[PDB]
Formats: C-alpha cells, structure tokens, sequence
C-alpha cells in the first residue's frame, strides 16, 4: 500500500544523503609528521623533504 | 494482499534501521572532522617542536639516561646509607 | 583514527623523554658533578675518567 511507497522512498532518501556525505581529507601537517614517522627511509625522505 | 501485509512490516524495519545507520554516518562524519582538526593542530604543534629541533643544538644532552638514573638511585641509596652510618656514629 | 593515534604515541614519547631528564635535573648532586666536569675540562680536558 501507500505504506509501502512512503519506506521505499525513506529508504532512497536515506540512501541518497549517505552518498552525499564528505569525509575530510587529511591536512598540510598531518601528511608531513605521518610520511616523516612512517617508514625508515620515509623518515629521511621527509627530513630531505 | 494480506501477504504483501505480510512482507511489509519486514521492508519498514529495514527503512528505520536504514534511517537510523544514515543518522549514525552523519554523526561519525562529524567526528571525523572533530579528528581531523585535531590532528592537523596537534601536527602543526610537533611539526613545529621538530623543526626547532633540528635547528638548535643542547650541549648537555645525555646518552645513556637509563645508566644514569640506575647511578643515580644507586647514589643515592648509598646516601641514605651513609647518613644512618654516621647519625649512629654520633649518636 | 590510526593517524591520531600515531600523533599520540609520538606525544607520549616526548613527554617520557621529559619525564626521565626531568628526574635527572632534580637531583642536585649529577648537576653538581656535571659542573665541575665542565671546569675541569676548562683547565683540563683530557682527564676524562677523572
């Protein structure tokens, strides 16, 4: 019924908005203190860096 | 009829727990913004600290800091030693 | 949530490192012997097992 229409589009809409979330990417200092304690040539890379 | 009754309670349980798993993404995506703005000031501090680090030289840094606290409890263990040996003696 | 946590064991570090030379300059008698080493290196660096 009517009922069955209003949860399929809930269901979209739910839907729909969790494709539209957006998770920050990393910033500027977390990708030079990660890279520089990562690995041990990464360490020396990034202090070259 | 009464059979797609049957189904439907099934598909409404689905939405509200579809419903409540979109609310609970939305609120894992703020606080994943909450961690990465912590962790890019926290980044800045120690990049910061590091780079001053790699800057400025302490003429007394030490190098075997364990060997130097076990000598130094030691040090002092023999002081305490010392000072019941010597407050008997005068005693 | 990994990075954050790396962050962490970095900031834990330092401050252990803290905690430990901070124990080392309490004690009076280390700086003491420090100090002297430091003038006797002045009028004579050669003796270091002194």
């Amino acid at each position: 019924g009517e009922s069955l229409d209003r949860c399929i589009d809930d269901i979209n809409r739910a839907v729909d908005s969790m494709s539209t979330l957006y998770f920050k990417p990393p910033g500027i200092f977390h990708n030079a203190i990660l890279q520089g304690a990562s690995n041990k040539a990464s360490i020396r890379k990034d202090i070259t860096r | 009829n009464t059979i797609q009754q049957l189904l439907l309670p099934k598909i409404r349980e689905l939405s509200d727990s579809i419903i409540t798993l979109d609310s609970n993404f939305t609120r894992l995506n703020f606080i994943h913004e909450s961690l990465a703005d912590l962790n890019e000031s926290l980044g800045s501090l120690l990049y910061g600290i590091m780079s001053n680090s790699w800057c400025v030289e302490f003429s007394q840094a030490p190098h075997d800091i364990q060997d130097d606290l076990i000598a130094i409890k030691q040090l002092k263990s023999l002081e305490d030693e010392k000072n019941n040996l010597v407050m008997e003696l005068s005693n | 949530c990994k990075s954050t946590n790396s962050i962490l064991d970095s900031w834990i570090n330092i401050h252990s490192q803290a905690g430990y030379i901070h124990k080392l300059m309490s004690d009076q008698t280390y700086l003491k012997l420090i100090n002297d080493r430091l003038h006797n290196e002045n009028v004579n660096t050669n003796d270091e097992d002194g």
